[PDB]
């Protein structure tokens, strides 16, 4: 849990972080979607508890410089992304 | 003058009652909001 | 039920389905609350 | 008050303080 | 074993109205506040 790895839920393929979910799954039901329908919330086979299902931090990297004609400095700008995840 | 300021003074008033009853006043600004919204919306549900 | 036979009150209801397209509104829990019928 | 992946949304280079 | 029931009383069927009965939950996926 935590940890950005390759989850297999019955042969459900994908890539993200498996962390504990507050949601209320009815017992029938295995697989959560979101509004874009896509899998969010999965329901562990073995172990019947809810765990959301995010995908690993991605983002755009900037890069701020003056012109090579002043300096060789840079500074990069990570988009959306909190500073403990690099 | 004083006609002239007690004139103004109910007008700005009257202009914040009718800005906070009437919900249709604004509706340019979330037009542009919610075009954005369901612009991005539809682009993401064609994924699917 | 036996005194011959004798049956009880009783009634049930056949319907059959048909293919069409609903619209169906989940709760926050995630049970079905209400749907729409877009053919009716 | 009365105004309310691989896609991202940028934020404007003003704030809303400053635009006040 | 069976046997024939004959004190049958015959009846027309009758009919009823269905409202707003009969919907199923369609699949196992999970769905909060949505409209599907
Ligand atoms: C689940 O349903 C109950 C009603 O039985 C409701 O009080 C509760 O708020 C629902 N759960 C959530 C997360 O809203």
């Amino acid at each position: 849990k935590n940890k950005c790895v390759n989850f297999n839920f019955n042969g459900l393929k994908g890539t993200g972080v498996l962390t504990e979910s507050n949601k209320k799954f009815l017992p029938f039901q295995q697989f959560g979607r979101d509004i874009a329908d896509t899998t969010d919330a999965v329901r562990d086979p073995q172990t019947l508890e809810i765990l959301d299902i995010t995908p690993c931090s991605f983002g755009g990297v900037s890069v701020i410089t003056p012109g090579t004609n002043t300096s060789n400095q840079v500074a990069v700008l990570y988009q959306g992304v909190n500073c403990t995840e690099v | 003058q004083k006609l002239i300021a007690n004139q103004f003074n109910s007008a700005i008033g009257k202009i914040q009652d009718s800005l906070s009853s009437t919900p249709s006043a604004l509706g340019k600004l979330q037009d542009v909001v919610n075009h954005n919204a369901q612009a991005l919306n539809t682009l993401v549900k064609q994924l699917s | 039920h036996r005194s011959g036979w004798t049956a009880g009150a009783a009634a049930y209801y056949v319907g059959y389905l048909q293919p069409r397209t609903f619209l169906l509104k989940y709760n926050e829990n995630g049970t079905i609350t209400d749907a729409v019928d877009c053919a009716l | 008050n009365k105004v309310t992946k691989g896609l991202t949304v940028l934020p404007p280079l003003l704030t809303d303080e400053m635009i006040a | 074993q069976c046997v024939n029931l004959t004190t049958r009383t015959q009846l027309p069927p009758a009919y009823t109205n269905s409202f707003t009965r009969g919907v199923y939950y369609p699949d196992k996926v999970f769905r909060s506040s949505v409209l599907h």
